[PDB]
């Protein structure tokens, strides 16, 4: 039994016609204090998988170390480590899902909410969630923390079900993610303007974007709002 | 008298460990392997005796990787070499877990050295039947 000290907020994700898009902001919150701003919360494993973690940062760094060891372990006595016997997104998730559930069963959990995004060897999109309880679920759109409440409703407008997946292009899907990050910066008190975005495609591969900022913000209407009821000036 | 070669950790009258020298004979019988140090790295190479046309080419890989920067090749009892590499991989993971930086080659050499030396201290364990050529590139 523990408590989260340094925390990361929402990790939002969705799947489009050719792959998946995942994003998370670069903040490391210390309670109410927005302490660290150079924190990468998206962990790329190989060239076909990106792992997005929210919650405890020290536990995130442990998971980050486990993923690096998995790459090293998979390459041992394996001549096809970069070909047929490379790490699939399904292998990476199932390992983490086993670890997450084992830790909660020992009453010492990794205080995290994880989304594994990637494209399988056959071309299929992979997007599955796992948390500190070991609860696993798949959905066309997946989001942690505040993203589940705010980003999910916006992303489900683009993709409501499985039939909407092949109808959604990369440009439309990314636009929905960038918009969701703006909304999260509006209403989440533990959010950052700076964020990272990762695109895993079955054709163009892994595209990792760093130092993205929330732009085109509406604030002009604030000058017209004065007082809390009866005040005119 | 005689019988000093029957047990492992027993010293013979000339101050020798015969069971270790008997393990060297298993290495001498084995396949030839080499290592060449160049100006910025190392090159390992091994012979692979084709016993029959039934052996699938480019499949029975003898050279093993430790961590991501160390390569290992050995001569003699192949299973004994694998046991040493398995330990080496555990020792490399233990170093990286605590010290963050990947294990230096002189550091890795001692870790294998102490482990093989340990198998010459007891009569309950057999000496390794392999001579391992290994190396890589580190900090310096």
């Amino acid at each position: 039994t523990q408590q989260p000290i340094v925390t990361g907020t929402s990790v939002i994700s969705m799947k489009y016609d050719n792959g998946v898009i995942i994003a998370a902001d670069n903040l490391g919150s210390y309670g109410s204090l927005l302490r660290f701003n150079g924190v990468e919360r998206l962990i790329p494993v190989g060239d076909n998988t990106v792992v997005g973690i929210s919650g405890d940062i020290s536990d995130m760094q442990h998971i980050e170390r486990l993923l690096k060891d998995l790459v090293t372990e998979n390459a041992y006595d394996n001549p096809l480590a970069d070909a047929e016997e490379a790490l699939e997104p399904s292998y990476i998730f199932e390992y983490l899902a086993t670890v997450m559930y084992q830790r909660r069963s020992k009453m010492n959990p990794l205080w995290n909410a994880i989304i594994v995004a990637g494209v399988q060897s056959n071309g299929d999109q992979f997007l599955r969630y796992v948390n500190l309880l070991g609860v696993t679920y798949s959905s066309p759109t997946l989001a942690t923390g505040f993203g589940a409440h705010m980003a999910n409703p916006l992303l489900r407008k683009v993709v409501d079900r499985e039939s909407d997946i092949p109808k959604t292009t990369v440009q439309v899907a990314e636009e929905a993610i960038v918009n969701a990050m703006r909304v999260l910066y509006y209403r989440d008190a533990r959010s950052s303007r700076n964020f990272s975005l990762a695109i895993i495609d079955k054709n163009t591969g892994l595209t990792f974007k760093k130092n993205l900022q929330v732009e085109n913000m509406k604030w002009d209407f604030a000058k017209d709002i004065k007082g809390y009821g009866t005040q005119k000036i | 008298g005689t019988g000093y070669d029957l047990s492992n950790s027993v010293f013979s009258p000339d101050g020798r460990n015969f069971q270790v020298e008997y393990a060297v004979k298993a290495v001498e019988n084995g396949t030839t392997s080499i290592g060449i140090k160049c100006n910025d790295g190392v090159v390992f190479a091994v012979e692979k005796l084709i016993t029959s046309k039934l052996l699938v080419p480019q499949k029975n890989v003898k050279i093993q990787v430790v961590d991501r920067h160390i390569g290992c090749v050995y001569s003699g009892l192949i299973p004994d070499g694998r046991h040493l590499v398995n330990r080496g991989r555990e020792e490399a993971a233990s170093f990286k877990k605590l010290y963050k930086t990947p294990i230096p080659i002189p550091a890795f050499a001692d870790r294998l050295g102490q482990y093989v030396q340990a198998h010459t201290l007891y009569n309950s364990v057999r000496p390794f039947g392999v001579s391992t050529i290994f190396g890589g590139v580190d900090k310096n």
